[PDB]
């Protein structure tokens, strides 16, 4: 997320005007929170799993510009977390199919399973 | 005699009794007549190429994708081929099977699929667009996508992702049409993973499974609808029996002392009360456009459907797999179809419409 | 299926690669011995795994009257074969009764094979 934040709300772009939604199942920590509260005004946490449709509902998914799912780029089963993130991109393709969905895949094949999808 | 009925309620078939008004030397079967059976063949002589599976024309068959492995636990598809080679279908009446998948599974599980007519085998992937163009994918009755893998895996989050990730791969596909309406049916272990399945259902996490739309139009079937087996059959010990002759193709119990013997399904010599075992009935579906019953479908009512076809032809019939959108206003191309069971007498009848029923082999 | 085996002695055994030996040697020694006449002996059928047979076979192979099915003692089939009806003893020894860690069902299969003769 701090990765995130410096290359997102960098002051070389325009006066963006975006808010950020984030949505995890896991609580935050102490430090998180510190971080959410330097970005009072830009960032906004909500608890929740995206595969629960519930969820999707409470983070304005209809009306998002776009979705971003971040990988966990040193996993220990590469071909598991690219499936839990093809079955997340399935899961906010299910909920509204006309999103913009931007993601991480880590091999190749993997990225060819992502066309197959309807949506 | 009793009595298997099909009612609303306990004490509306309690006047099922209530009722006065007053007050030639070729093995072309099994031992025991019930199957068709074939000699035992040798695992190359099914096992295609992808060319070879592109030359060969393949209508009206059922393909089974299967996500297996070395280390899953066997399916045990012989419950799964037959009843698709019971003795009330003709031999040309068969549908041709071919599995898509692992051929390390496959081998595991050959030697008990070994003596069946039609049967075929495709060494690759079912999420591979290939395989499954091969296949002629598009004129198939039926896809199946079963895993074998729905037990070892522990996640909980991805246990049928392969079988989503399958019937979403057919649900995209094209051909020179679109594969939306490729009838599949998907076994899944997590029923919350219905939802996925579907794109234009409204999807929620606390509906049942049931009442789910890609369940109640047949595409989906998971095992813990079967959780209520257990009070059905104790309440009425025939029904289990009254199940399995229905479902696995009439096993009556001399199959089983024989798999009990020999565990294998053995070839006889045709005799005239073997032919007599092949009077068993077989469900099927009726088109309502061309039949000799077609002209009934102009709103008329089901229950002289049910009359007429069962004075003619002496045929059962469930009820109406009537098409989701029949109903609506504007005409749709949604060809997804939902299944109403034993409809009422003055229930009205859409022209395009599907009718559930059981038919005498003549 | 042959071959008659009448007043013989059946030895099932449920092995697999990974089991410990057993050590069938003192099995078979005491139905070797020299106060039998040669017509005296009983014959020896293993009716089992022919993986666990292979890694024991060894210590065995210099005695007369032994033979091996490699089958299943479950298998009604197998036992049908070697005339489990006519044999002097049908001997169930399990060399899983060392590795299994469930102290419920150690004893399953030779429950199991009993009561299928039984039956
Ligand atoms: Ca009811
Ligand atoms: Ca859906
Ligand atoms: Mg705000």
């Amino acid at each position: 997320v701090s990765n995130f934040l410096k290359d997102f709300l960098h002051k070389d772009r325009d006066d963006v005007n975006v808010e950020i939604v984030f949505l995890h199942n896991i609580s935050p920590n102490l430090e998180l929170e510190a971080l959410f509260k330097r970005h009072f005004t830009q960032v906004e946490f909500y608890q929740g799993s995206v595969l629960n449709p519930h969820d999707l509902a409470r983070v304005k998914i209809e009306s998002a510009d776009a979705c971003l799912i971040l990988a966990n780029k040193y996993c220990a089963d590469p071909d598991a977390e690219d499936a839990s993130n093809i079955m997340r991109v399935i899961s906010i393709k299910n909920y509204h199919p006309k999103i913009r969905i931007i993601t991480q895949m880590l091999q190749y094949h993997n990225k060819a399973h992502l066309l197959n999808i309807p949506s | 005699t009793l009595g298997f009925f099909i009612a609303s309620d306990a004490k509306e078939v309690k006047r099922a009794f209530f009722y006065c008004k007053a007050c030639s030397n070729v093995k072309k079967y099994d031992s025991t007549g019930m199957f068709h059976w074939c000699a035992p063949k040798e695992i190359e002589k099914v096992i295609l190429t992808r060319s070879e599976a592109a030359m060969t024309v393949l209508s009206g068959h059922v393909v089974v994708c299967i996500f297996g492995d070395v280390s899953s636990a066997l399916i045990g598809l012989r419950n799964l081929v037959m009843p698709l080679r019971a003795s009330n279908f003709h031999y040309h009446e068969l549908k041709h099977i071919v599995f898509v998948g692992s051929i390390e599974y496959l081998k595991r599980e050959w030697e008990t699929l070994h003596n069946f007519p039609k049967v075929s085998i495709l060494p690759g992937t079912p999420l591979s667009r290939a395989d499954l163009r091969a296949v002629n994918i598009n004129l198939c009755d039926m896809c199946v996508i079963l895993s074998a893998n729905q037990n070892n895996i522990d996640d909980t989050s991805l246990q049928d992702k392969e079988c989503i990730l399958a019937s979403l791969n057919i649900k995209s596909m094209q051909f020179d049409t679109t594969g939306v309406n490729i009838p599949i049916i998907t076994e899944l272990v997590n029923d919350t993973n219905v939802q996925f399945l579907d794109q234009d259902d409204d999807d929620d996490p606390d509906t049942e499974l049931y009442l789910t739309q890609p369940f109640a139009c047949g595409t989906a079937f998971a095992v813990s609808v079967l959780d209520s087996l257990m009070s059905a059959t104790y309440f009425n010990d025939n029904i289990l029996t009254l199940i399995r002759t229905l479902v696995t193709g009439g096993a009556t119990p001399e199959l089983e002392a024989l798999i009990a013997e020999e565990n294998a399904l053995r070839g006889g010599y045709s005799t005239p009360q073997t032919l007599a075992n092949r009077d068993r009935c077989r469900v099927a579906q009726l088109a309502l456009l061309d039949g000799p019953f077609a002209d009934l479908g102009d709103g008329g009512c089901y229950g002289d459907l049910f009359c007429k076809a069962l004075k003619t032809y002496n045929m059962l019939c469930f009820g109406i797999y009537r098409l989701r959108d029949a109903h609506l206003s504007t005409p749709s191309q949604c060809t997804k179809r939902y299944v109403i069971t034993n409809p009422p007498y003055e229930f009205e009848l859409v022209p395009t419409d599907l009718i559930f029923c059981l038919m005498q082999f003549d």
